[PDB]
């Protein structure tokens, strides 16, 4: 997280320590600006795909969602998990994360 | 787990069959049948097809 | 009634075929046949499917 | 008109400026649309006939 | 499902792993593992998709 030089891919790089990536049928970004305003995500499935949803882009600073993707995901999906992610900070680095 | 009754799964529009996890994309021979026991957190009991 | 029945006595094995113990007391059926009789548990691996 | 979204027949005006803007229609309650969107980028708010 | 996020940025809060000290709350953003199938990876733990 250097200024001018964030690795774009420094969690997914983490991931694939844990797992091998097989067979992706899409893989999509997303950029998101930088800063410390509060946001809603959502996400719903349907026939056509899951969706998801974001207040970032069409109402950042009042919070209603919009949809901004959806995935071509036709497998219904009955499970989630929240991946846990760890920050490798040194001791006088550390902060706190909402 | 036996229980009291027995069930027939029907897919909501727009989905897959809870059996393709054990359905070959095509069936060997006519009649073939497939089967899978069930986590106690999946429910128990078994998967047929 | 039937785990009634298996209360009265000590059971000492258990098998069934294209069915299990579960199964067999939580169903309805059309029809049952129970079939009784002297046998000595030494002789299990004779009274087998 | 004849918007991919919907049929309909309207009077269209440079109105103003009640929206979402992200999608593109606005309803008023019930199913008609009143109804500006889609037109590149402005305002062109409809009627009933 | 929906996801509040960041709500407490600017704040003070602790830094979790080490609860006497505290620091200036940053937003961090979610990560998420969504699937049809699951169960337990080979050392019997859960959360195998």
């Amino acid at each position: 997280c250097s200024d001018g030089n964030y690795n774009r891919n420094a969690s997914l790089n983490s991931f694939k320590e844990y797992f091998n990536l097989r067979n992706c049928t899409f893989m999509y970004t997303y950029n998101i600006t930088e800063d410390e305003i509060l946001e809603w995500f959502g996400i719903t499935q349907t026939a056509q795909g899951v969706h998801l949803f974001s207040s970032r882009y069409v109402d950042l600073y009042g919070g209603n969602m919009f949809q901004f993707a959806t995935l071509p995901v036709y497998d219904t999906i009955k499970y989630y998990s929240i991946i846990p992610h760890s920050i490798r900070s040194i001791q006088s680095d550390r902060k706190a994360w909402a | 787990s036996d229980d009291r009754t027995e069930v027939p799964q029907l897919v909501n529009a727009n989905q897959y069959s809870p059996c393709v996890s054990i359905v070959p994309s095509t069936v060997w021979e006519d009649g073939d049948y497939y089967r899978k026991q069930l986590s106690p957190l999946e429910g128990g009991g078994w998967l047929v097809a | 009634n039937l785990t009634k029945l298996l209360s009265l006595f000590s059971v000492n094995d258990f098998t069934c075929s294209q069915i299990s113990p579960a199964a067999i007391a939580s169903n309805c059926y059309s029809s049952l046949i129970l079939d009784y009789f002297s046998y000595p548990l030494s002789m299990k691996s004779d009274l087998s499917v | 008109y004849s918007l991919y979204g919907v049929s309909g027949r309207g009077v269209f005006q440079n109105c103003t400026a009640v929206g979402v803007r992200q999608q593109r229609f606005v309803y008023d309650a019930y199913q008609n649309l009143v109804g500006y969107y889609s037109d590149d980028g402005n305002y062109y708010c409809l009627r009933a006939c | 499902f929906v996801v509040r996020i960041g709500a407490a940025a600017n704040s003070t809060g602790t830094v979790i792993i080490s609860p006497s000290t505290s620091a200036t709350i940053r937003k961090i953003y979610p990560a998420f593992m969504l699937g049809s199938s699951v169960g337990n990876f080979s050392d019997g733990k859960m959360g195998r998709f």
